């Protein structure tokens, strides 16, 4: 399964990175009643909110994250550093998988991707917990929110595979 | 439709009017009151409306409806001995799920639990497999241990390395808070009632309670001097939207369609 | 004042100047354990790399 | 060594939160163990939560009027 493990890892890295970049980019994260300027049904994401019904349909405005130290929750969400931190490690992880077949002499290159993909997922769940807690303090999530949750699973499975590849690479080196 | 006149109607008062007419020896035509109101003296115009108005102004000679005997009415019309007893009473709407066991923890908590279960098991696999000092904690075994330690059931393997034991230590603490909170929240859910309770202080609550407009009950509440009834009247007169109704059927449907929010 | 009251003027002025102005447990209160958890793995992952580098050299 | 008797012993131990000297290894065996553990967690939590509600908290005249096992009388010449 050495060839298929190579083929599975590259697309999983590309898919997980592609799944978050649209998830952060799009604004279909939440469905709740609000005002995009009288309040109508709205769809809001990480940065902007736009009403999907009414006279102001399609009109988008920046989300006011700043309308008591434990302020940090608003600041972390206002900067949204964790969701973009998750994308950066996924971008970094892909490069380490990309350079895995070029510098075959070093076995630590493929481990760097494995730990990065696991680390990307850990920022994924933290970004999700911050987002859920910040918005709480009826509602529904669009496909953008589930893009992040599915990106977390794909990145973690690739992280397991990459480390699984490393242990076999060093096992055959010992033998 | 097959019948017309006094013969078009039925009911207790119809037969009572028939029997009274038989005993008194007179012919009669059952005229339904036009206003559809029982009777009241409008404080502004001082005009009697409904059946009492029909009787006083001469348009009618008898009233055989469920007309309550009241002091204000006895001052302007004559009443016979009561033919039925009654009192003001409260009418309230008399009115689990297969997956209800997930209620104590919201739908958000479960998603993060399965994310944490996947997150920690992978981390336990990584910190215990990449170490050349060690190499039983593969991906499958790690999933079994973390899943096993979730529901307090133990496992055939325990972490030995420092990295593995820290991961197990926080999850062992993590599962303690979640399991204890779920049981504690379920106990609150299973722990948390009619009576002039909501009619003790009265409604007290969104359980808005109304009366029929231009009825003896409204007049009874208006002219009451009992503390509870005065409190109820002050609430009913000022409450918006109008708690009062125009007909008994209207109040009945209001309670049936307020789903236990209207008394 | 009696004329203004009988002509509805006072009511309109009042309405214009006063009225026309006008149990499931959540992630919010259990977010602490998740915060402590992810801090546990981040520290545990660092400890593995520190001990792995120490063991190698 | 999960024989019929051992499975009965393991399931009784697993259901009652006491653990066991043997645990399933195969994927098929572990799926059964996982769902049983999840089931026993809900029932045990349900039992304690409902007992706490019971310990923290005829009952009518109609009840007394409907029945006839409890005799009811009046005053004579009243």
């Amino acid at each position: 399964d050495r060839g298929i493990q190579m083929l599975i890892t590259t697309v999983g890295a590309f898919a997980a990175f592609s799944l978050m970049t649209i998830a952060v980019g799009t604004d279909y994260w939440l469905y709740s009643r609000g005002v995009c300027r009288e309040e109508v049904m709205t769809h809001s994401g990480l940065w902007r909110t736009c009403c999907l019904e009414g006279a102001f349909r399609g009109v988008c405005k920046k989300i006011d994250h700043f309308p008591d130290t434990a302020y940090l929750l608003r600041a972390v969400r206002a900067s949204s550093v964790f969701p973009i931190l998750s994308v950066t490690l996924l971008f970094f992880g892909g490069l380490c998988v990309a350079a895995s077949e070029f510098h075959r002499s070093r076995h630590s290159v493929i481990l760097s991707a494995g730990i990065f993909f696991v680390s990307a997922g850990l920022s994924n769940i933290i970004g999700i917990i911050v987002y859920i807690s910040a918005n709480a303090g009826s509602y529904s999530y669009g496909w953008s929110f589930y893009f992040g949750a599915f990106s977390f699973i794909i990145a973690e499975i690739v992280g397991v595979v990459a480390v699984h590849i490393y242990i076999e690479k060093h096992q055959q080196l010992r033998a | 439709n097959q019948f017309e006149g006094n013969d078009r109607y039925e009911g207790y008062c119809v037969e009572l009017a028939a029997e009274i007419a038989k005993h008194v020896g007179y012919s009669y035509r059952l005229e339904i009151v036009s206003d559809g109101k029982y009777g009241a003296r409008d404080p502004d115009t001082k005009a009697w409306n409904g059946m009492v108005g029909e009787l006083v102004y001469g348009r009618a000679d008898v009233a055989v409806a469920p007309l309550t005997i009241t002091l204000v009415r006895e001052e302007v019309i004559d009443f016979s001995k009561p033919f039925m007893s009654l009192g003001i009473s409260i009418m309230i709407k008399k009115p689990p799920g297969v997956f209800s066991f997930l209620d104590p923890l919201a739908y958000e908590i479960w998603m993060c639990i399965v994310f944490a279960y996947i997150g920690v098991s992978v981390v336990l696999f990584l910190v215990s497999r990449f170490s050349p000092y060690e190499w039983e904690f593969g991906i499958f075994n790690s999933l079994w241990f973390s899943l096993g330690a979730f529901m307090q059931q133990g496992c055939d393997i325990s972490p030995r390395s420092l990295s593995g034991r820290i991961v197990g230590g926080v999850w062992w603490f993590f599962t303690l808070i979640i399991i204890s909170s779920y049981t504690a929240n379920l106990a609150a859910f299973l722990t948390v009632s009619p009576i002039e309770s909501a009619e003790d202080l009265a409604k007290q609550t969104e359980i808005a309670y109304g009366t029929l407009e231009a009825g003896s009950t409204k007049e009874f509440f208006r002219r009451s001097k009992i503390a509870v009834f005065e409190k109820m009247w002050t609430y009913m007169k000022s409450a918006e939207p109008s708690v009062f109704v125009r007909t008994t059927e209207e109040g009945m449907i209001r309670v049936r369609k307020s789903k236990g929010k209207y008394a | 004042v009696l004329k203004l009251s009988e002509q509805g003027v006072l009511d309109k002025l009042k309405s214009k100047w006063w009225y026309d102005k006008g149990s499931a447990l959540s992630l919010s209160n259990v977010a602490g354990v998740f915060y402590i958890l992810i801090g546990g793995l981040g520290l545990a992952m660092l400890v593995a790399l520190i001990e792995f580098c120490y063991k190698s050299r």
